[PDB]
């Protein structure tokens, strides 16, 4: 989906990039808050690698919380798979639960992640 | 405007708009025509004129076989359920796995040009209800009232050679409880009466964890014995009928049917995989339709799968408290997204390549 | 060669030759294992080493629970019983109403994995009588040492969505009869003595036609007391004791059970059979087993049937007179016919396809 | 309101408020129809038109044998005895031992159904008549007019199985003592004259300690005779007749009897209970009814019973001065209680329930 | 039992075949003698009848006579399930018992029924 | 008879519970006055024990004094029952008359019994 503004800016650099599922829409977080997870949102997670060689490679990671509604999860699993054909296909998908995140994904996050309580009101 | 989002299964029809958490009607897809009355009907008078009419099923076993039937049916649900004009929303519709292009192509043509959609949208049932559950990647159960499948996804998509389809399904689980109970002396086979099976199918069958065992439970004792007040009077009581009734979805014999139950097509869906994604598989069954509410359900196909797979795989199946309605949930979830106004499929486009732009790559 | 007939039960064991009109061994199905000696035993040693040993039952109310005692009872029952080598004769064996499919396999495969027969065949024990007693449809009551059970069968199959079960049988009485004589200040609860109750029961119990009635006649006169000479001297008589021990099968609370009575039974396994089919029932129910031995057993499951069905159904209580070996009878003469030579399921057919081909079509 | 208590005999009928010491009315348990008046008549009127009418006794035995005379007798109760509005008061009514299911609920049916009584409950009589005498155990010998009956009761509770029963009671020694007189040279067998019979009965008879020494005592001398005025004039003498005449529930061969006497029923009543409670019962016996009136009995039964129980055994008959309304006080105090508000069956009850309701757990 | 001769032969034509019980076996009846029944004996009566479209009905009856041994009844029932069983259960199965047969058994002897005393001798 | 009051809090705790019949229902007695016993009344003891594994165990005693009314002892004997059927029939019954009651009874009373002449009247 190319002509939303975040897909063009998806997976330009090595790093991390986090969206927030707001309203049916990819909303990005602050770079400066990137870990801190409204457990009544879902999270679109974008990590970008640089090789040897200065190709790259992604691994997309959608995060739900215990209490989102099921628009965001939804919306967050369509999002994921938008994205990822956005990059030709070429990342990986992971789905992510609070309370039960792989170690990859928790290793993106050197001072561990932040639950916090609420979030943005469903689209519905 | 906003878009519109209709979902056309074998036995009910699930429109509303997107943006809305549920259905705002839901209606038989039947079509009624004079057998004096000349009016054809739709839906729930369709049913109320049976004496004066032929009902036919526009949608069989998931596929749409009559399209002037299936012309009403969407003309009813614009007009009389939903009050829009047809020509002032675009609409996602959505499609039984393994449908036919033909098909695809014919329900593109019609509603361009016989409603006039501005733009429009196929989806795979399927597809609709994995997204409903915050997945990307798991096999999902479809079941409802005319057909059941075993479609296995990918990242977002559904891999075409590995899907499995079993021409049994609520409609099939009805009649075979009709059959029963008729056996025991008592008669329906009529409207209010039909009516009522299905009803007593649906608040009182469970699928029971292991079949013998529960066959000599309810031998042995009352107390997996139901009542059901009949709307005349009698109360008519029912027991190992409510778990033989669904059984027959893990054992298609019980009512003539050759075919693996359920749990192997599932499991063969599976091993029909690319080996590597087997355990994304395995670990994200997700249930759904009206066909996959019966309490037990879950717990028994965990086990059966559980006694087919690897001793060390982890094996989870999925039951979404909404799944009679997560198809158009997923496609009202779908047609909302900021990032689907340039993924509708306009008159413009349309009427400059045809009805074969609504294949894919 | 010459076919063996075996009948399991969960008391008594019935073993003989095909074409014999009775059983040759009669013994209890008891495994005793040291609890000084380091044999087990099996049937009437068995209760004689009582003292030394621990015993057993290996089928609890009609299925096996306990194969490794099944195999002791089984190599009893062919060396010391019959005295036969077991590699030398096709033999048939006996199983009860309900039986899981498991059982069946697992007794397969110990006959000819284990004991080498060079065929076997199972039947199930209700249909087994009602042949013997010349009927291919009727509902038989078939009540033993440890299980009850209603069993319709037409034009010569059970129905086993309409069998009924009650684990209250011959075991049950003499143990409420014993209890009954205990309160009063006797003692058994021994070997010798348990045996004596067991004897007191087969020989002064009967079935009240009215039980009502029948306790105003006990508290009224000496007309229905009885005398009994115990082994040692003193001579115990019993009156309305009589006919409540046999009373519990009709009023299973007599004991502490929630359960209906027999003729309630009877009467749901018969109204769960097709409306065609049950006049047929109504007609033929045959009665089998030691524990329908009970005098007026018969007329009284006719009173209470009559109650129970519509007043123009033609109620007939068949009760033949060797019922005690009615199941033994009827394989023994279905392994006799010259039509039976091709059932047997031989070694070859098990050899090359497994314990599966045990089970039918 | 105010409960009523109605205990209702073979013989006689003693109803009255709950909270009284005492019934206010006793009559004769009788009916009389037109054998020209066109009326019936009930007790006493009944009595005095025996020229015109066919005399009946609704209660045989303790148990009502005809329901439509008894709802005469009832009526007769409420509107001329008592002087009440059914409707108005919940009414206690006794029933005999052994009393059959099917006439409790006929009972509780016409007392709902035709006297439309706002609540109701039914006691055994031997149980009433226990808890009248301070005691929730023991074993009742209660005798009236129709019946005698044994019943031994633990902690509350009859032991049904433990009943014993006997059809001689008072009316079969009026017969007796009318009889022997009658073969004297006397005649009755009328009205006023059979109701002599019964005055001197209940007047002059009395039981023998030991039977064969006052026959000799009363053949050597004039000390036991005793004289009778007649109402006409003459006075009638008797002597061994006083005690011959009780003799008989002692020995029933004295009328034509095969049964055993009272205190060997009594016996066999006591080692028909469990072991354990035997001391109880033993050390408790109650007498109970207008026939254990005779003076001299309590002495004999207390010499009998010794003479058939454990010589250590403590013995003890108690002999309630009111015994012959211990029934009626007993059900007098119970239904005062301030704990049976509850106890009743009350209408809404029995119109949401049915007659069924009338038994216990 | 597809094997024994006597089933081979059965219903393959419209009329009355009958079978009487011998030593655990089932042997024919002389078509001259159907209608005569040793009281003693039991026996398999098979009736087929052709329908206008040559297709084939039938109606298996077992006769009990009075004074057969337990045996031969018990025979002549399996022998019955398993004749019908051949017959890929297509027949209706009817005890006939001696004295009180069926109106449809009587109506296929013309000249009525003969029951004569005794009978073969049983197979224990 | 669980509605009564009294009967809510019968046997739910270790110790004697004493009531006295007084005109058809049962009054308790003063905890003060547990032991003295008019001997013109009827009784109705509950003594409950306490095992080591926390359970209560019931014995019921109705004590009936040489000059009640046979409304009160009548009442008392019913009472009895009663209270023994709410505690599920668990409890074990005992009669006690004045002057030769049982020693387990004489041994809930430390200080002996103190029967006094009088006490309620006759609820007739
Ligand atoms: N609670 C329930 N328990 C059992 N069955 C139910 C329940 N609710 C609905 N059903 C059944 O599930 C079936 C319906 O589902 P759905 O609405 O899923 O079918 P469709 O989309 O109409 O059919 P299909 O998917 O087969 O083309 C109905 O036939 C109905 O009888
Ligand atoms: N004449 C009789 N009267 C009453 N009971 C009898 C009589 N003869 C035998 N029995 C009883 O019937 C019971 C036995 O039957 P059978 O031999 O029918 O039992 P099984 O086959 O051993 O048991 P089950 O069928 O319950 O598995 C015994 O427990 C025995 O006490
Ligand atoms: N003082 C007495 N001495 C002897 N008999 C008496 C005396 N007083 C009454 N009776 C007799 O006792 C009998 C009555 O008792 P009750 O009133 O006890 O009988 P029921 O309740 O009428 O009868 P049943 O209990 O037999 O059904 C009468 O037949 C009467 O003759
Ligand atoms: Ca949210
Ligand atoms: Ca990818
Ligand atoms: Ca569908
Ligand atoms: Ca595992
Ligand atoms: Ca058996
Ligand atoms: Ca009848
Ligand atoms: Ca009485
Ligand atoms: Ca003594
Ligand atoms: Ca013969
Ligand atoms: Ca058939
Ligand atoms: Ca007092
Ligand atoms: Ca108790």
């Amino acid at each position: 989906v190319v002509e939303h503004p975040e897909f063009l800016k998806a997976g330009k650099e090595p790093g991390l990039q986090i969206w927030r599922v707001e309203k049916f829409d990819l909303v990005p977080v602050p770079t400066n808050l990137y870990g801190d997870f409204f457990t009544g949102d879902a999270y679109v997670i974008l990590k970008t690698v640089q090789l040897r060689n200065g190709n790259l490679q992604y691994d997309l990671h959608y995060w739900l919380g215990n209490e989102c509604s099921q628009d965001e999860s939804g919306a967050a699993a369509i999002f994921t798979v938008q994205l990822d054909d956005y990059l030709n296909g070429r990342a990986v998908q992971h789905r992510e639960v609070q309370g039960f995140e792989s170690a990859t994904f928790l290793g993106y996050f050197k001072s561990g992640l932040k639950y916090k309580k609420g979030g943005v009101a469903s689209g519905f | 405007t906003t878009a519109l989002v209709c979902d056309n299964g074998s036995g009910l029809v699930k429109a509303g708009f997107a943006g809305d958490d549920a259905p705002r009607a839901v209606f038989p897809s039947i079509v009624g025509r004079p057998r004096g009355q000349k009016d054809s009907y739709v839906g729930d008078e369709a049913q109320s004129k049976r004496g004066i009419l032929t009902l036919k099923y526009p949608i069989e076993h998931g596929i749409i076989t009559n399209w002037d039937d299936m012309e009403k049916i969407w003309h009813h649900t614009f007009y009389n359920e939903l009050r829009v004009a047809p020509e002032e929303h675009p609409t996602l519709l959505t499609e039984a796995p393994l449908n036919p292009k033909a098909n695809r192509e014919k329900m593109t043509q019609i509603m361009f040009e016989t409603f006039n959609v501005p733009a429009m949208y196929v989806a795979i049932q399927a597809v609709l209800s994995l997204y409903a559950s915050g997945r990307t990647t798991g096999i999902v159960l479809d079941s409802g009232d005319g057909v059941t499948h075993n479609v296995p996804i990918y990242e977002g998509y559904a891999l075409p050679h590995a899907i499995m389809r079993l021409d049994l399904a609520g409609r099939d689980l009805t009649d075979y409880l009709m059959k029963i109970l008729t056996e025991r002396g008592y008669s329906f086979v009529t409207t209010a009466e039909r009516e009522i099976v299905r009803d007593i199918k649906e608040k009182l069958c469970y699928v029971a964890l292991d079949f013998e065992n529960e066959m000599a439970t309810a031998a042995s004792s009352s107390s997996l014995e139901k009542s059901y007040e009949l709307p005349d009077g009698q109360v008519i009581t029912i027991g190992n009928e409510r778990f033989r009734c669904p059984e027959t979805l893990f054992q298609p014999s019980f009512i003539g049917m050759e075919s693996a139950g359920i749990h192997e097509t599932t499991y063969n869906s599976i091993m029909k995989c690319d080996i590597d994604i087997r355990k994304d598989l395995y670990a994200n069954n997700v249930m759904s339709g009206g066909t996959t509410m019966y309490p037990g359900i879950a717990d028994r196909m965990q086990k059966e799968i559980t006694a087919l797979a690897p001793s060390t795989m982890k094996i989870k199946i999925i039951a979404p408290p909404e799944r009679k309605y997560s198809v158009w949930i997923g496609g009202s979830i779908l047609a909302s997204l900021s990032t689907f106004q340039q993924m509708w499929i306009t008159k413009q486009e349309y009427d400059e390549a045809g009805p074969s732009i609504v294949h894919r790559k």
